[PDB]
């Protein structure tokens, strides 16, 4: 299956010039960049690991997409996700966050379900991908 | 002849019979406003041989403290404090018997944090006063100081985009179709199909609550399983709106607490519930982690006409104010009224933490928002992919596009219609992010997608031409 | 190419696409109503180039089942039951492009008991239809078996005059003056000295709530000492409205919980607290022995204007439905709108068992009341004793005459103003019964009443000339 | 390293202690807000700590600062979080001490809550080593941040109503000895006290439940004392 | 009754209470910690060695999903605690519910990630 | 179809909730609780997502001689109004009382939507 998190996942896989002119954009808005990455693809996996910290108060895309270069080095295999961030009072969050990087093959999620109170259910996300450990999913 | 004939009131002001409204305190061109005021402009028609001036200031007068004839009973008050006053009294432009009122009230005459008690006040009783054929309420000032007294939206635009992990780009809905006669695992059918293909949300119907064709309970147990399916089956956060309007408060509780239970990242209700059940629900709401979803039903009984009623931009501060999280806002191309720069003020009412006077959008008063978080602009109603350029330039990034039977109407199944409408959005998204002028392309830019996306090209095929051109009834008054 | 294009649907009804609403099922001159439907009329205002048949057949298909462009899911349904129909459309006289469109709604359609239920699909969305430039909501006809889900009224007028031990005769009554500024304990003075003067009932005003300038507790603790003080002073049982209107349901409930336990026999409420809040205080109100007075606060928003709205009639009816005890609704001669034939309509509404098709009252469908109880009409703003053979007249016996500057205006004080208007209402009830020409001879009757009455006296030679004689706005259709 | 190469190198985000003045919490030049809380200390700085680097430490570890930069600052709105010290002046007849006027905007701040006012206000910055004294003088609660508050639950205007006295002072007694009083001896001197012509009496301070007399019985006997006092005089009487 | 009036007395400058003795048949009839040191050991199954932990930072300004962020990585990083500032309440720049469920997910995702039991 | 017939009816909730807490589909009553009980425990299963079956215990103490009682196709009528799910009913050719003609109206009763007359 393909993960649809991200503002641009039901587009094909973002090129590098495609990539640039996102980052562009976000600095002509002055927003702060972070590249992060994860094997756990849970919806709720709000924490993926942070690749180095947070660039502020950037002039120039080509630092950014250095630092994507090197983030692809050493998980290429794996998911990673720039993330843009606004600190302007009333926003102070996320403003745009999609991925440039997503494993050959992802199997997805089994739907766990158990039986609850009358017709009442409990619902858990499965991932494939975490039957096995850390270092060996993708 | 007695004691009460003998200490009958001489003074002018306060003996008894029936005085102008103008003369009681109601007139004064030169009050100085207080920041603690509230403020309400009123577009005032008044009958044939009625004074403008005392028009507006028996709206002051019977919206404070006024009745029809003086009583003495106004002495054992600081009656100069809480008279409300009428203090600018305009021509409206291109009119022949039409002003602007612009009056104030003291923060005083308000209870604390009670949508029922500030409009009890302000449109309680003047809009039947035989001596004005028309009034309108056309905005309101709403100090810093009375904002503070209210919850604000329980959630928020931006721990909503948090909860569902969605930035940059609009979300995604649509209300199942038809209207009514579904069964709840026929709903969850439709959820289900919709999710799946694409959509962020779906919603319920204003008018599906619980009824003979389906009850409500079935219906959030089918709709929680069809957002989990598409949940697992794509690995975004979704949600559909389980309808809780009901009849009595402890039904709407019975409802929502068990949407709640279902463990549903959103909910919804319906306008004509009414402001004291909105508030409790925006309460409830913060308390339980809930996006709490107001469907405005009703509102165009009395914000369709210009001359007469409550414009909508004083709705949208109202329930921002009582806790709403979404609220629907107008589409301009869709098939519900909406100029496109009333519209501007509307969803800029909702979203900014300030707002600055722009006559061109009918926002009449400076407004600070106090940090109150921030409702989300809900565009529904006779839209389709084929306009995505459109709502983009006219909505903003912040909204919810609802496409109900611009998703369902697809001839290739419910999946189809969502897909083409994520893939419309999204391609339109990452052209406005480029720099391009994605108004002028946005018909290229849909066919360019379309090009490897068959859902989207049926879609533009089917309905690229249908449009909704008629003439605004609620309009400006003024130009840039 | 796939499956999905394979199984699309070919019938030219069910094919994806637009098609107009009155080809869609929504109209049928020919359906024939059934006893269980439930009816609605429309005034409908096209705009140009629009056909009126097609602006009807939206209306009833907005408000029921349909969307903009077709969809299968129809299929899933009893969909031919399920459409609501326009089956009559007609010319609206002496206009140019405005109709009377009657449309059919299945009772399956509707949330049983609801009036949150019912109004979204009666008013949800249709009134802000691009389409049509105005639509107004004229009359509704709520079948036996529906009316048969709702409470009605809490305790209706029979039992109301059986609690106060009052028959024969309208109530009395006065709001409280000035409208905001008095403190709980000046609040529980003008209480005393109205009730005791020979009102039969005082009120809190619409607007008095909870405020920096008094807080509830106190003003319902002084209230009742006044009821009681007076009750004991006269040998009549008295009440006085105390307004239970608040932000939440908790705080209502925490009101009119301590409004029960300090023993009144009546409470208020404001029409701006919503359906839901309104219909859970009509069950409390029999759960608990309560008379549930309805202020009618910011009904003329959406009521005034003949061309778009709601006709307060069917607010009427659905407060009726709701379980409210009384409303207002006009007095004809006061300070509000009120056309006197308008108004019968409204009274007639709200206290027959029965009503008979009748034009020029703008009662256009036959009512069984299906034995719900009756609301007391209440008559109120700007009105004076002056006026009472005319009040008697236009309004009838089953009604509370409200007079707040009327009584607490006089200028020999709040005893003497209620006694003023106790007097008047008594002389002119015993010359009607009599069979006298009380309308011709009013002005008479009351001067000879006032020959032993001083406080009369003084009240006529004040008010007597005092008259609000405008224009109506709200007007029927058709004469006698 | 990722970790190396994105280090801030901007002065005022870089890693290491910079004085508080130079952080942002000093500003004579700060527009106060309507809205803003304000407080005034009473500061008495350490020898060799100047006056303004310890107002300006007060402003930022009672708003938003700690002792060394942090990166996560640029996560918020800081410039409109940090509290601004806006005014130092020396005491008068006094050495080494000084006013500090200090300004926190109301989004600080808890609505209705005085344990996050004074969280805020007092609950680190009098432990500090850089002064060797402080004392909160005043403060100016705005309008906006009051009406959060309920305010009196009766108030002066509503008590007077409740007792129907006017025009003068209320009169009242504790109770004594401090401890040590019976249940039934307690209301023998409440009666006493109301009879001859007191207002109200009240239990003292240390008075709640103890072996000597729990506080039913006192509540039960003091009851009676007040309403034996009502009959005998005429007047609504408390204790 | 030992602080409630004598530190106002006229009659005395100033005053301070330095020490008390509370007598064993008074302290009996308080609970004395909820927990207590040793059973905190055995619920953190941490012994031998100080806690460590930490405040987030800055105090006040933070959303909730930043709150998480920088307990998920204190805690992840090595810290046996951190905690919210004392100033930290519910506010308008951060309500306190979104605090409390990404702290969790951060304190979770940290146990799993080292084997510790960890806290916020 | 777990029975909570029970002597009282706060007996009777305390089955029919541990039943539902245990995620039963299905519970039943028997007809000798009674009409108020049985319309309590309508509404408590329309609350709880429940299906209700009704057994018929009694019934044939009044609905068996043609002469005197209450046929069963009334007690069809005020059962379905109650709010249960099932119902005993008859099967013809087995060991209880059933002529065909008698149970298909008594069937149609329970199942229809609209009966015309139908005197066989
Ligand atoms: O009932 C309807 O018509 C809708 O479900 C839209 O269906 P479609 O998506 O099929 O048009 C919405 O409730 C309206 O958009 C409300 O109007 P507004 O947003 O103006 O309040
Ligand atoms: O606020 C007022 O004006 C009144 O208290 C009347 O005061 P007076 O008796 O002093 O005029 C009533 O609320 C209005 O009559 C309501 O209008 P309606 O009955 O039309 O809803
Ligand atoms: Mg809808
Ligand atoms: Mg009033
Ligand atoms: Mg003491
Ligand atoms: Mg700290």
């Amino acid at each position: 299956m393909r993960l649809t998190q991200g503002t641009f996942s039901f587009l094909p896989d973002l090129t590098d010039e495609q990539i640039k002119k996102q980052v562009d954009y976000a600095i002509s808005q002055n927003w702060a960049i972070n590249i992060e990455y994860t094997e756990d693809p849970h919806p709720r996996n709000n924490f993926w690991e942070l690749w180095g910290l947070p660039l502020f108060d950037i002039n120039d895309a080509a630092t950014v997409m250095y630092e994507i270069g090197s983030c692809r080095q050493q998980h290429s295999n794996v998911y990673i996700k720039v993330n843009a961030f606004d600190n302007t009072r009333g926003v102070e969050s996320c403003v745009l966050s999609f991925l440039i990087n997503r494993p050959s093959y992802e199997p997805g999620f089994r739907l766990v379900r158990s039986e609850d109170i009358s017709r009442n259910q409990k619902y858990s996300f499965h991932s494939y991908a975490t039957d096995k450990p850390e270092g060996s999913r993708y | 002849n007695s004691v009460e004939e003998r200490t009958r009131i001489k003074n002018e002001r306060y003996e008894s019979g029936v005085i102008p409204y103008a003369k009681m305190g109601y007139w004064d061109p030169n009050y100085a406003v207080k920041d603690t005021d509230i403020l309400a402009l009123f577009r005032v028609s008044p009958q044939p041989g009625v004074d403008p001036v005392e028009a507006s200031a028996a709206v002051a007068g019977e919206s404070s403290t006024a009745t029809w004839t003086v009583v003495w009973t106004d002495l054992l008050t600081a009656c100069d404090l809480y008279r409300a006053k009428a203090y600018k009294v305009e021509s409206v432009p291109n009119t022949s018997d039409q002003y602007f009122a612009y009056i104030s009230y003291d923060i005083d005459l308000f209870e604390e944090g009670s949508i029922a008690n500030l409009t009890a006040s302000i449109i309680g009783n003047v809009f039947g006063f035989k001596a004005v054929k028309a009034l309108r309420l056309e905005d309101m000032r709403i100090p810093v100081a009375y904002l503070k007294t209210f919850q604000g939206p329980a959630t928020g635009i931006v721990v909503e985009r948090e909860r569902m992990d969605k930035f940059g780009r609009p979300f995604l809905g649509a209300t199942v179709k038809p209207k009514l006669g579904l069964s709840g695992k026929n709903y969850g059918r439709v959820v289900y199909e919709g999710l799946r293909g694409g959509l962020d949300f779906l919603k319920d119907d204003e008018n599906i609550n619980s009824q003979p064709f389906m009850r409500w309970k079935e219906r959030f147990l089918y709709s929680i399983e069809a957002v989990n399916r598409s949940i697992a089956a794509t690995g975004e956060v979704k949600g559909h709106y389980m309808n809780v309007t009901a009849a009595t408060m402890e039904e709407m509780y019975e409802r929502a607490e068990f949407a709640k239970q279902l463990g549903t990242v959103i909910i919804m209700i319906d306008l004509v519930i009414g402001y004291t059940a909105i508030q409790t629900m925006g309460i409830w709401a913060r308390k339980n982690d809930m996006i709490l979803h107001l469907h405005r039903a009703g509102n165009s009984t009395y914000s369709r006409q210009k001359i007469h009623g409550m414009n909508f931009r004083v709705i949208c501060k109202w329930m921002r104010m009582a806790g709403v999280d979404h609220i629907h806002a107008g589409t301009v191309v869709g098939k519900l009224e909406g100029d496109p720069l009333m519209i501007r003020g509307f969803y800029n009412t909702l979203l900014l933490p300030y707002l600055e006077v722009n006559l061109p959008q009918g926002i009449f008063f400076q407004q600070d928002w106090a940090s109150l978080r921030k409702v989300t602009p809900v565009a529904s109603g006779g839209i389709h992919c084929g306009q995505m350029h459109q709502l983009l330039d006219y909505l903003g990034n912040d909204v919810v596009l609802q496409f109900g039977g611009g998703t369902i109407g697809h001839p290739d199944g419910i999946q189809a219609g969502a897909t083409a409408n994520r893939v419309a959005l999204e391609s339109m998204v990452i052209a406005r992010n480029e720099g391009r002028d994605y108004v002028a392309e946005g018909p290229q830019i849909l066919r360019d997608a379309a090009k490897t996306c068959g859902p989207l090209q049926t879609a533009l095929d089917l309905w690229k031409d249908i449009t909704f051109n008629y003439t605004s009834t609620d309009t400006a008054d003024f130009v840039e």
